[PDB]
């Protein structure tokens, strides 16, 4: 039926039907030719991955199949991988090769992953922290992951202080010190609504104390560097 | 017939840890002079040194041989937050230097072969990092996949040797922190496939004393598992999984043996190939072997003197 429909249609329509059927690599190529963005295909791939994460056996086998229609770069002997993990790697590879604006692709993947919730893996987390930590924080608040948000904030503070700055893309002659204050504000507001969990209050207090310490040290370093330049 | 062999070590400095290979013919001896020597066994029992090289400035703790199916792969953790992977070329050659850890990597353990080549490193910060090599031909590429926070200073790690598909991968993590009040220093982490991440399953609150070494016993086609914990006293536990999902299957723990016969701190615990005889070390300088009889009663079967002679 979609065959007849393609018979008399246009590019956007083709892309739509291909994504629905599951032929993703072809959709990718078509998007590139007409300069259409790759968002659709990345989102479709993310959907399949979420489906497999929590899905039945038949879905898993069909998944293996459509992977052969696409192109898996290498063969890995891991028994634990199964079809689902193979589809994950395919998506990852397609992303690396056909990449454009970073914000767009990562965004759409993360959004689709949080269709019904998912614990992101550590490699992805680290890559994102090294590129766009602010966007990483915003998606947390979108689905109310306050504790993870606080952990990220603490790690970013540590990176700005020189401890593992490489993992956050912080270059540091002090110059760069961009701190996302608005996000911290929103986090505090979310924490101070229900005000029921004692543990939450405790973690908030700890974070605040640590931040205050950070700021005093920042002020000392400030005075020092100002004196130096002068 | 217990024999005594005196092989001149040819080591300029104190030897720390030795480890046999899978088939029992190749062994690596790391020493305090920052050198790792590989001794191989000929047709005659005589051992011969084949390769000697310097590895790390930091104090090398453990050396782990991988399954021969993947090749002659070694691993060495050190004080300087590094975990190097070694491979011969036909001389041992460093392929990677895992340095994601911010604190001294204390223990390194290779994953059972059925999962793949997944080196695991625990560090003093309290984070267990499980890396993974995608292709065995290229050993320079290692991608971190799972980081497990334990909230306590890790001292030792041990995988579950079980290859049963029903038993999801499990890793045990100890805590050497001399906490005055905090108990539960042995934590078991299970892999939930649905969340594709490691989650805590059971915490052995009974162990309230610093844990020096943990070791799983081969399952041998049994419903329950056995974990040996080396603290101030040797303790053997039995974790029977409960009935049956969306989450970790809770466990039921029973302490079946507790031996304080060492009268000192138990530092090391290791099982034999079939998990019947457990050995233990101590400050007394003796290695006591423990074996269970037909009535499941563990008893000491051998003690050793410092000069090398056996205790009669």
């Amino acid at each position: 039926s979609t065959a007849a429909i393609a018979g008399s249609s246009a590019a956007e329509e083709m892309v739509a039907l291909l994504v629905q059927a599951g032929l993703f690599d072809t959709a990718i190529s078509l998007c590139q030719t007409f300069k259409l963005a790759l968002t659709s295909v990345f989102e479709g791939l993310a959907c399949k991955c979420i489906r497999l994460q929590q899905g039945g056996e038949a879905a898993q086998a069909e998944a293996w199949e459509w992977l052969a229609a696409n192109q898996l770069a290498t063969v890995i002997t891991t028994k634990e991988s199964s079809a689902t993990d193979e589809a994950w790697r395919l998506m990852i590879s397609y992303l690396d090769k056909y990449e454009a604006k970073n914000t767009l692709y990562h965004h759409c993947i993360i959004n689709k992953l949080l269709s019904h919730g998912v614990p992101l893996p550590n490699w992805l987390i680290n890559r994102y922290k090294a590129m766009d930590a602010a966007e990483l924080l915003r998606l947390y608040l979108k689905y109310d992951l306050l504790e993870e948000a606080a952990e990220l904030v603490l790690e970013y503070v540590d990176a700005l202080l020189g401890k593992g700055h490489q993992y956050f893309g912080i270059q540091a002659t002090s110059q760069l010190v961009w701190f996302p204050y608005s996000a911290i504000d929103h986090l505090r507001q979310a924490l101070g609504e229900n005000e029921s969990n004692q543990h939450n209050q405790a973690i908030l207090s700890k974070l605040q104390r640590k931040m205050d310490e950070y700021f005093q040290k920042l002020k000392k370093a400030t005075d020092d560097y100002k004196k130096l330049v002068q | 017939m217990f024999v005594a062999r005196s092989i001149a070590a040819d080591h300029k400095d104190l030897i720390h840890d030795v480890s046999f290979d899978f088939h029992g013919r190749r062994m690596a001896t790391c020493s305090s002079d920052q050198s790792v020597k590989v001794w191989d066994k000929s047709e005659n029992v005589n051992w011969h040194c084949t390769a000697s090289w310097k590895t790390h400035s930091g104090s090398v703790w453990r050396v782990t041989w991988a399954h021969p199916e993947f090749g002659q792969v070694l691993a060495s953790c050190s004080f300087d937050r590094t975990a190097a992977v070694w491979e011969e070329i036909v001389h041992w050659v460093k392929r990677t230097t895992l340095v994601d850890s911010r604190t001294s990597v204390t223990d390194v353990k290779f994953a059972p072969k059925h999962m793949g080549l997944m080196l695991a490193t625990c560090s003093a910060d309290g984070v267990v990092r499980i890396y993974e090599a995608p292709d065995v031909m290229n050993l320079s590429q290692w991608s971190l996949q799972h980081e497990i926070s334990c909230k306590l200073s890790c001292s030792c790690i041990s995988w579950n040797p079980s290859s049963s598909r029903a038993h999801s991968p499990m890793i045990a993590v100890g805590s050497d922190d001399s906490s005055p009040n905090i108990m539960g220093k042995v934590q078991i982490y299970e892999y939930n496939e649905n969340t594709r991440k490691y989650a805590k399953a059971e915490t052995l609150m009974s162990v309230s004393d610093p844990v020096h070494d943990i070791a799983f016993a081969p399952n041998l086609g049994r419903s329950f598992h056995i974990l040996a914990v080396a603290t101030k006293d040797v303790r053997i536990f039995t974790m029977k999984p409960l009935r049956k999902s969306g989450g970790v299957t809770k466990f039921e723990n029973h302490t079946v043996a507790q031996f304080d016969n060492h009268n000192s701190q138990v530092w090391r615990v290791s099982w034999n190939i079939t998990g019947t005889v457990l050995a233990s070390s101590g400050d007394d300088g003796t290695v006591r072997l423990w074996k269970a009889n037909y009535m499941d009663n563990w008893k000491c079967i051998g003690v050793l003197k410092g000069d090398g002679n056996p205790v009669g």
